[PDB]
């Protein structure tokens, strides 16, 4: 009825911290992961040259 | 009566780079064109 109340009271506010500040751990590690990905596809001039090849010019 | 003149020399043909206009079609293709200019001066250097 009175001690154990009283040490979870107590308790209550480092508990909410250390929460909150593992909520913004979790928000920052998903930030960091994002990267934008920049793909390099072939060169059009390559199949412009390889069409004069089969074009026989 | 001295030397007249090396028959056996010839004047190496003189290569000149083809020049594109300056269009959006040439930006798009400057490789290309630039491959085909390399091609004929290579051609005419060694002649065919």
């Amino acid at each position: 009825d009175i001690m154990v109340p009283s040490f979870v009271y107590n308790k209550l506010p480092v508990i909410h911290f250390l929460q909150e500040k593992r909520a913004e751990q979790k928000l920052r590690r998903v930030l960091d992961e994002t990267y934008t990905e920049w793909t390099e596809e072939l060169d059009q001039a390559h199949v412009t040259d390889a069409i004069t090849r089969s074009l026989n010019i | 009566r001295a030397d007249e003149v090396d028959y056996t020399n010839l004047p190496a043909p003189k290569p000149q780079k083809t020049v594109w206009d300056d269009n959006i079609e040439t930006e798009v293709l400057r490789k290309y064109l630039d491959g085909l200019s390399q091609y004929d001066m290579e051609e005419a250097k060694y002649g065919v």
